């Protein structure tokens, strides 16, 4: 609300959100399986719209 | 409630293992002082063990993979326009010549001025 | 539905809009199985002859970097319109166990950083390409009327 | 006929469409945040524009 | 040591030079992905060598085999150290191969026709009626003179 912007145009760079983790870890790879498999399934695209 | 939270839900159902939402202290996400060289926020809990993992929209940067890991980014985006919805504004005075031309007006009369010396060539010549 | 539209025959395209969840998505793989005749074409040229002879009665799905690039490209008669519909991405690979490939990913956030690879999409695909400006707003947005009617 | 096509339709447009068009003209004024990457991305820039 | 590069030919990212025949070594092509393996060994301070796969494929396991062809199988089998092409980043490609992160996004588009202001001139302006509408109407003309004369 109030319904009363726009945005136009492209992005202008090549920006993106990641999930973090500390170094030595042993879950990362775990982590970005599940990244990978919810990208994959279009969940991610759901929650999005 | 909102999107991470359902992230994290995501992330807890293809993994398999308890997670505890909390709360960032300072409320930042993360910088590093030029004189003590420690990093604060989201990204101060992941070094100093305050924290086990961030699901945050933290930005993927070169200075902060030299002390933690980072996994590939599941949304991209970048840097955009923010302008205001175009209503409908008051036209005033340009209205009158607003359809169908902006300069055959003055072909217009160009060719009617044309057409007068053509009438009084006719007109005033028959003698 | 009078504009058809067609991807490619095989390929990861086909399992994305086989394998979607999103209803719009699944009508329009629904239409592009049971169309008549076979919207899919075997390559990109195919797909581009088949674009060029419909004189737009008929749209090509494909990734936003190839259609930028054709968009780039002799005769200049294609543009891409809309946002992504899917966030894919190219990385550098290399085989697991390898001690290169986290100074690789450190390189590739110095080059993202510092701006060098929006360098080289701007010399690789507006200098280097046979089109004009990237403003294609000559006469494009004409207000009121045509002036040849009136000439 | 084109008056009348004026008043049917009533279909507003944007006078701004690409990033090109904020160098491109000098009435309309944009910003950024006053701290931050963003202005760590356009202080570091190399593109002319 | 040494490194081998590989990749496929395509445009742009792998173009074949002019003088590809007066050329040698890794110098023999051109593009986005040479000069990006270029910037790479610059920031990094390695010898490479440019390689052009053979299969013309870039990833893929037949199940009935268990075995992968182009150059993620180059990598597997050791016959490449580190592949530089566009390859897109899968979940079975990461179990068996690792990933940088990625330097391009990019989607699905839609690629039209993209018509112009195709508008001609005299032959617009008889558009609305018909074109043999007006031959009746001079023709009445025509006629409603006679009778008036
Ligand atoms: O790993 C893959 N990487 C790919 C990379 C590209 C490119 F864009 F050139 F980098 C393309 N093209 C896009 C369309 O025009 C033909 C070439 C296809 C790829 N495919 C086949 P998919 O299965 O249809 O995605 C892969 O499998
Ligand atoms: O790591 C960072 N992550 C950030 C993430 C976000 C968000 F998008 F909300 F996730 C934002 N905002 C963007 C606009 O709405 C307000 C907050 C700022 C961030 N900043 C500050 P920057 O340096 O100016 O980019 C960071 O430093």
């Amino acid at each position: 609300k109030p319904c009363d912007t726009m945005k136009v145009g492209g992005n202008l760079d090549s920006k993106g959100y990641g999930i973090a983790t500390p170094k030595g870890s042993s879950l990362g790879a775990a982590v970005n399986l599940a990244v990978l498999k919810l990208a994959e399934q279009g969940a991610l695209d759901k929650l999005k719209n | 409630e909102g999107y991470c939270v359902d992230l994290a839900a995501e992330i807890a159902k293809h993994c398999g293992f308890k997670y505890k939402l909390t709360i960032v202290g300072d409320g930042k996400y993360g910088a590093r002082d030029a004189d003590t060289k420690i990093w604060n926020g989201m990204v101060g809990e992941l070094v100093y063990g305050k924290a086990d993992i961030a699901i945050a929209p933290l930005t993927i940067t070169l200075v902060r993979e030299e002390v933690i890991d980072f996994s590939k980014p599941f949304m991209s985006l970048g840097i955009s326009i923010m302008i205001k919805k175009p209503q409908k504004s008051k036209p005033g005075v340009f209205s009158f010549l607003d359809p169908l031309a902006y300069e055959i007006w003055m072909c217009i009369v160009f060719a009617y001025i044309g057409v007068s010396v053509v009438l009084f060539l006719v007109s005033r010549f028959s003698p | 539905t009078e504009i058809a539209y067609g991807t490619l025959e095989a390929g990861s395209t086909k399992e994305f809009f086989r394998r979607s969840k999103i209803a719009v998505f699944e009508k329009m793989w629904t239409y592009m199985k049971s169309a008549e005749p076979s919207v899919f074409v075997r390559t990109t040229e195919e797909g581009m002859i088949r674009v060029r002879k419909s004189k737009g009665k008929y749209a090509y799905l494909l990734e936003s970097t190839m259609n930028e690039y054709i968009e780039q490209r002799k005769p200049c008669d294609t543009m891409k319109v809309g946002g992504n519909l899917d966030s894919k991405g190219y990385g550098i690979a290399t085989p697991k166990g390898s001690a290169l490939g986290a100074p690789v990913n450190l390189a590739v956030l110095k080059l993202a950083e510092q701006g060098a690879l929006d360098k080289l999409k701007a010399k690789w695909w507006y200098d280097k390409g046979e089109c004009g400006s990237k403003d294609s707003g000559s006469k494009d947005k004409t207000s009121a009327l045509s002036l040849s009617n009136v000439a | 006929a084109n008056l009348a096509a004026f008043l049917t339709v009533e279909r507003m447009v944007s006078p701004i469409e690409s990033a090109e068009d904020l160098s491109k003209q000098t009435e309309i004024a944009y910003g950024t945040l006053d701290s931050g990457s963003t202005k760590e991305f356009f202080r570091r820039s190399k593109i002319a524009v | 040591r040494t490194y081998i590069v590989t990749t496929i030919l395509e445009d742009p990212y792998v173009m074949l030079k002019k003088n590809a025949n007066q050329f040698e070594g890794n110098d023999r092509y051109e593009g986005y992905c040479v000069e990006l393996a270029a910037e790479i060994a610059k920031h990094v301070g390695y010898s490479y060598r440019l390689e052009i796969v053979s299969d013309g494929k870039y990833g893929a396991r037949d199940p009935d085999t268990k075995a992968w062809n182009g150059m993620v199988g180059e990598l597997v089998y050791g016959r490449a150290d580190v592949a530089v092409a566009p390859l897109t980043i899968t979940l079975v490609r990461e179990e068996v191969i690792d990933f940088s992160k990625p330097f391009m996004s990019l989607g699905i588009s839609i690629m039209i026709k993209k018509p112009q202001k195709s508008k001609p001139g005299v032959f617009s302006f008889l558009d609305p009626l018909a074109y043999e509408i007006w031959m009746c109407i001079v023709f009445a003309y025509i006629g409603v003179s006679v009778v008036l004369f």
